[PDB]
Parts: C-alpha cells; structure tokens; sequence
C-alpha cells in the first residue's frame, strides 16, 4: 500500500473475494497540516470522515483499526468479486462512482464492458493530491485524462 | 414549481431549546452545515425578544446560501443585551464576546429569568472583566489567570492590583430586567470557496397535468404540458433529453 | 493572625538629623508585599515606601526604607517641617493585613 | 491624578446605622478595590478593611463583622458601606482610598484621598 498521487481522478479496480481492500485515504500532507478524507467500508457500515488526521505512517487494518493517531477539526461526516471506483474532485464537489461485477480471472483485467453507476458526490471542499488504500489480494490503479468519448 | 422532501434540517432546536447556557467569556461554538435552515420557524417565533440581522434580510435569509452557520450561544445580562452588536463596546463587546464591525448574521436573545435565574443566585454565568486587551472578533479567550493591574505580579495570590479576571452574574427572579439573566446565540454566515450545502427550505406546489404550465423542478424551469410518461428512467437519473438537446 | 508592633510612641527628634523608625512582627512576611507610609496629625495617610527597595510617587529621595525578616526600618536623613508625622508600618499580601501601629516624629 | 468623593459633616446619636458613600473620579473605577480607614480625633487609627467592586466581594476585620456592610453601584462608580450599633466613643473620621493608578495598566500604590466623613457622636 504506498502512497500514489491523484492528479486529475483515480480508477481503483479489484478482483477481491474476501474484501480484504476497504479503506481509501484522500489529501495532500496527510498529517494533521490539511483536511484529509477517510472512508472505511466495514461490516454493513461505509463511514467517510472529513477532517483534520494525523494518519500514521503504515496505516493498517486488522482481522483492529490503526490508520490515524488524531482526528481534529472535523469538517464533514457521512454513514452509508471485481469492484471498480472512480474518483474525481470538481468543482469543489467529490464525485464517487462505484461498480459491483461477478469475477471470472484470477490476477488479470476481464476483457469486457460495464458502466460505473453514480454513488455519492460529496460537497466537500478539499484539495487532493495524493490518496493511499486501506486493506484488512491486487488491485489497480489508473489515472483519467481529459479526453472525448463517444457512448 | 417542485422540490424534493425536506428533510435533514438543521439542528437549530439543539441550540435555542439548551438545557444549559454557556456563559459570556466561554459561549459556546457550534457548527451547522449539509442541512436544511429552518430560518422560517426562528423569524415568526414570538419567543424572542431581540432579533437583529445584519447583511441579511430577516424575511429573505431563507433564500441565501452559505458554507456554514456559526451558532455562538451564551448567556448574558439584559442591560448587556444591547452590547451584542457590531460595532459595539463594552466589557462583554470587549473581553467576552467580540463581534466584527462588518459581521453579518442574525443575533436571537430571548430573555431566560424563568429559566436560569435562581433564587439564591445563578453565578453559573462569569464573563470577563480584565483583560490585557480587547478580545479580537470572535474570539474565545477562557485564561483564568489573576489579572494583573500593575507591574507586581500576583504569583497566584490574590491582592492590590490583583483582581480575578471573571466575574459572576447575580441573576435572580427578583432581579429587574436589565439584571435578569438572558440567552443570546448569534448565527454567523460563513461563505467561503465551498459548494455551500447549508441552505433553507425550499417551496412546494400541487402537482397539475394536462395543462399548459410553468414548471419548476429543482434547476429545470420551462413551459409546457405535463403528461403520464411511459418510459423507464434509471435510479439515480433524474431527467430525460431528445436528439436535439431539449428536455 | 500575624501582629505587628512598631517604634514606640512620643519620641521628638531636633530637626535636620538622622531618624530611625523600626517595626518589629511576630511572625515572618513577604518583603514584596511590605509598605511604610506616613500620616500628618489631622489628614489622611500616604504612602512613603513599598517592598523596601522601590520609592513611592511623591515622596523625596532623602526618604529611604529597608529591612529584612521580621524587622524592618524608615530613615530619614535630614528632617524638614514635612516631618511632623505618624509613620506606619504594614504588609499586604492575602487575606491578612496589618495596618500601621503609629510612630509620631515630632517637632522640638 | 484621581479624585475621591466622601459625604461631609456628620452628627449622629448611638445605636444609628450610619451610611457613607465613596466614588471617584479620574480612573477607571471598573473593578479596582476600595480600602475604608476609620481615625478617632488624633488618636491611632486601626483597620476596616477592603470591598471588591466588580463583584462587591466584602473583606472586614475580626470586629467589624456583623456591624459593616457595604454595597455597589456602577452607574454612579460609588461605594455604599453603613456601619451599625455605633457608640458615644465612637466620635472619629472615615476615610475612603483606591489604588491610585491611571488606566488599565497602571501604578500600584494608594496615593490620593477623598474628602473625610467626620462622625461626631453626643448624648
């Protein structure tokens, strides 16, 4: 789990059976200096934190919770096989798109075709820059570019 | 003209209905945001006795928008009501509570005599008397410290140009109307580079069909007759559009 | 409580000589609370020294007072008809306060 | 420099609760204490004590309980002590003093005077 950057919006992709990936982490200093996100998808709860953390600096998860060591000045707070996540800060606006498909490879990208429907667009103004995953297994990672498509 | 269902609306209940008032030196902040202001109720309640709203338009500040609401709630003395204003001076303007001459937001101070004023006295409110400075806007200082007055310092012992920077309030029932204790909270508007989630309520209107109306749903305005419709919309598609870009 | 007494009483002193005024407490004080001030037969007292070291605001410099302990002292070196006066001797630290006890330099 | 204001003469009768007032005039009489001094004619003059303003927070000796109070008032800057169950020995002069300072940030000693409440008791 290192630290990847966020530039313009992150697709996050897993091929997980035991949902062993669960967290994702969302800022620039990660340190208390600036606001950070943090969203954790346990049990039958998704719990996405906005505040001020200081996360540490292997932040794990057990099968125990040791990600952050203090959460100050919270601004924003929200409870809610192949996985698929897009995330993308507009405008002010964070936008989460999220996409649940039956698994059919191993450790490889199926060859097919499935829209990311809409999950939540938090109106959370926070500069993102770097983001870093949270786990209890691959995954991948890809970058969005400002390009035309046709539908 | 249609919007959703309100819901989520703002804690302002939590505040004004408080089972304890904080006092003038240590009010008590609390932040509101992603929730629907019901300014309404507040501005047509008979319960207040002093509603002034600065920058905003008491009848219209349902229809503004803002990134968050400060709510600053304490208690305080009748006479001392006046002194929350911007631009104002005096000991609780000064050292307890400190407003910006250009703050906007409204101030509700309704008084509380049946409520905080005890028989024997409620010194549960203390507010600053002496202080180094003037507080700066909004600013919360709570040093407990013993003044000094002049250059001996007091060491912690209380004496000559050693005096307790707190003072407490007599608020009692029989106490007149200046004295009688009295819960202020001042709701500031902070608007800042945010999508600003804090927002009133929102109008209603009966549904009408099979007739030329104007229709207003949520940020799409237009004219036209509405009809039962037999196509199937996605869950979180909200509405259709043509081939050539018209609704 | 902590009582003080001071220089005993009626003594006359020719002017333009060194005079001496002493106070004596039982119990010990604080130096940095510690105050001599002098009172005219027929007005209201004014202070004449504080803490032993630091002059009061309108008392001339031939005022000087010191002590240590438990005994403390007022000197004047030269007298002036400004002299006729009961000098007192006290500490105002706490709750406590000992006010003077009275010592009249007087006029030949 | 400051200025105290005391009541002027006085002839009263024994067992009367008399009532002085103290205000000043100069400095911020916000919270700064008040000390009282009571002096027979000519004789050694002993200690009353000292009331807070701000809060009229009361201080006397171990023989003036029971017999002093004394009240605030902001609004003409005034301290208000009364004594009770006087005596036909009780003939003297009250005096009233703060510490004399300018401003918020000021000296500490207690220079200046007020005007003498002269009690003078017979029969």
């Amino acid at each position: 789990n290192p630290v990847l950057p966020f530039n313009d919006g992150v697709y996050f992709a897993s091929t997980e059976k035991s949902n062993i990936i669960r967290g994702w982490i969302f800022g620039t200093t990660l340190d208390s200096k600036t606001q950070s996100l943090l969203i954790v998808n346990n049990a039958t709860n998704v719990v996405i934190k906005v505040c001020e953390f200081q996360f540490c600096n292997d932040p794990f998860l057990g099968v125990e919770f040791r990600v952050y060591s203090s959460a100050n000045n919270c601004t924003f707070e929200y409870v809610s096989n192949l996985r698929e996540f897009v995330f993308k800060n507009i405008d002010g606006y964070f936008k989460i798109y999220s996409k649940h498909t039956p698994i059919n490879l191993v450790r490889d990208l199926p060859q097919g075709f499935s829209a990311l429907e809409p999950l939540v667009d938090l109106p959370i103004g926070i500069n993102i820059t770097r983001f870093q995953t949270l786990l209890a297994a691959a995954y991948y990672v890809g970058y969005l570019q400002p390009r035309t498509f046709l539908l | 003209v249609r919007f959703p269902n309100i819901t989520n609306l703002c804690p302002f209940g939590e505040v004004f209905n408080a089972t304890r008032f904080a006092s003038v030196y240590a009010w008590n902040r609390k932040r509101i945001s992603n929730c629907v202001a019901d300014y309404s109720v507040l501005y047509n309640s008979a319960s207040f006795s002093t509603f002034k709203c600065y920058g905003v338009s008491p009848t219209k500040l349902n229809d503004l928008c803002f990134t968050n609401v400060y709510a600053d709630s304490f208690v305080i003395r009748g006479d001392e009501v006046r002194q929350i204003a911007p631009g104002q001076t005096g000991k609780i303007a000064d050292y307890n509570y400190k407003l910006p001459d250009d703050f906007t937001g409204c101030v509700i101070a309704w008084n509380s005599n049946n409520l905080d004023s005890k028989v024997g006295g409620n010194y549960n409110y203390l507010y600053r008397l002496f202080r180094k400075s003037n507080l700066k806007p909004f600013e919360r200082d709570i040093s407990t410290e013993i003044y000094q007055a002049g250059s001996t310092p007091c060491n912690g012992v209380e004496g000559f140009n050693c005096y307790f920077p707190l003072q407490s309030y007599g608020f009692q029932p029989t106490n007149g109307v200046g004295y009688q204790p009295y819960r202020v909270v001042v709701l500031s508007f902070e608007l800042l580079h945010a999508p600003a989630t804090v927002c009133g309520p929102k109008k209603s209107t009966n549904l009408v069909k099979n007739k030329c109306v104007n229709f207003n749903f949520n940020g799409l305005t237009g004219t036209g007759v509405l009809t039962e419709s037999n196509k199937k919309f996605l869950p979180f598609q909200q509405f259709g559009r043509d081939i050539a870009d018209t609704t | 409580e902590i009582v003080l007494t001071q220089s005993p009483g009626t003594l006359s002193l020719s002017p333009g000589e060194r005079a001496t005024l002493s106070c004596r407490g039982s119990q010990s004080v604080r130096s940095s609370y510690l105050g001599w001030y002098q009172q005219k037969p027929g007005q209201a007292p004014r202070l004449l020294i504080y803490g032993a070291s630091s002059r009061a605001t309108g008392i001339p410099d031939r005022f000087s007072g010191s002590g240590s302990g438990t005994d403390f002292t007022l000197t004047i070196s030269r007298l002036e008809p400004e002299d006729f006066a009961v000098y007192y001797c006290q500490q105002y630290g706490s709750s406590p306060w000992t006010f003077g006890q009275g010592t009249k330099v007087e006029i030949k | 420099q400051m200025q105290l204001v005391q009541s002027g003469p006085e002839v009263k009768k024994p067992g009367t609760s008399v009532k002085v007032s103290c205000k000043a005039s100069g400095f911020t009489f916000t919270s700064s204490a008040v000390q009282w001094v009571r002096q027979a004619r000519g004789q050694r003059l002993e200690w009353i004590g000292w009331i807070v303003v701000g809060s009229g927070n009361t201080d006397y000796a171990q023989q003036f309980q029971e017999r002093v109070t004394i009240t605030r008032d902001m609004s003409t800057s005034t301290a208000y002590m009364e004594l009770s169950s006087l005596g036909s020995e009780d003939t003297a002069v009250y005096y009233c003093a703060a510490p004399n300072c300018s401003g918020g940030s000021c000296y500490d000693g207690f220079d200046l005077w007020g005007q003498g409440t002269m009690v003078t008791v017979s029969s």
